[PDB]
């Protein structure tokens, strides 16, 4: 663990942020409605929108599409071509705030989870139709994330306290992780590895929860952080977990022992959003940072 | 609302 800067600026509050697979660029999207898309090794903004006037809090790229896809509190999904900068799909998909988007991998669906307590899946191959809503949670759908080992399957992290993991084509989860988490279930997350059946969440409780998913016990309990944990995730290839707070910390535990390796106030203000590609970047109150370990 | 920021 060597931890290097690499790219800091400073920006409106970023609530998203995604790594490009192939090229060193990173997405933000900011609180004001702006997306910004940066080379991190050059320095220079590849592309740039204003998106919206309101908050843009989820933003992934869709790298086999030349595409980034945004959700903001305008209620809407809209869908950019990052090459050419036009906008090729502008639809509102809930009838409230999108909180988090994910991608699949080798399909086109793309889900939405929203504080209609819904999460929704798109398919962008069928004009982008609605194909299936997943109803159930009680409160904000915060967070959603496919299972990278089997993207048939995908949870969702609630407000209300759960964890709902679903099966692609079924109207009832697979199962509902009570998490203890009383604040809520703020961010949801898969460990990558076949080696361990393995969620993890962060919570305004100020707890990190890592999950067996198939007995659904509490594998270990992260804490530390003296405000809310916006997020907290697996590592894909160095053994560690990476949080961030409000507390404006990030926090690298290790992954065998779950105890804290290094505690990093990058100086930004409180932390929102997280991504990995040994880069790690994560988007807070006053801008983003791009971070090497190894 | 909840989370508004």
């Amino acid at each position: 663990l060597d931890i290097k800067k690499t790219f800091s600026n400073r920006s409106d509050r970023v609530k998203g942020i995604d790594f490009h697979p192939t090229e060193p660029w990173v997405l933000t999207t900011l609180y004001s409605g702006r997306v910004e898309i940066w080379n991190y090794e050059t320095q220079v903004e590849v592309r740039s929108i204003q998106v919206t006037e309101t908050p843009v809090r989820a933003g992934k790229f869709i790298a086999r599409k030349n595409w980034i896809i945004v959700g903001s509190d305008d209620f809407r999904i809209r869908v950019f071509n990052y090459n050419t900068g036009e906008k090729v799909v502008d639809f509102e998909a809930h009838p409230d705030y999108i909180r988090s988007i994910a991608v699949h991998p080798t399909k086109p669906y793309v889900l939405s989870g929203s504080d209609d307590l819904t999460v929704k899946l798109w398919n962008w191959e069928n004009n982008w139709a609605l194909e299936q809503t997943f109803e159930g949670h009680e409160h904000f759908v915060m967070c959603v994330a496919f299972n990278p080992k089997d993207p048939s399957t995908f949870a969702s992290g609630c407000l209300d306290r759960t964890v709902k993991v679903w099966s692609l084509g079924q109207s009832t989860p697979n199962f509902t992780l009570t998490t203890g988490q009383e604040r809520g279930v703020n961010y949801v997350d898969y460990y990558p590895l076949p080696d361990k059946p393995y969620m993890i969440t962060a919570s305004d409780d100020l707890t990190i929860k890592i999950w067996d998913y198939q007995t659904k016990s509490c594998v270990a309990t992260l804490e530390g952080h003296m405000s809310n944990v916006s997020f907290a995730v697996f590592h894909p290839t160095l053994p560690i977990i990476i949080s961030g707070s409000e507390d404006g910390t990030l926090k690298i535990w290790n992954s065998s022992t779950y105890k804290v390796e290094k505690t990093l106030n990058v100086g930004l203000e409180r932390s929102w959003c997280i991504a990995t590609h040994n880069y790690i970047a994560s988007g807070f109150d006053n801008g983003f940072t791009v971070l090497s370990l190894g | 609302k909840e989370k508004s920021d």
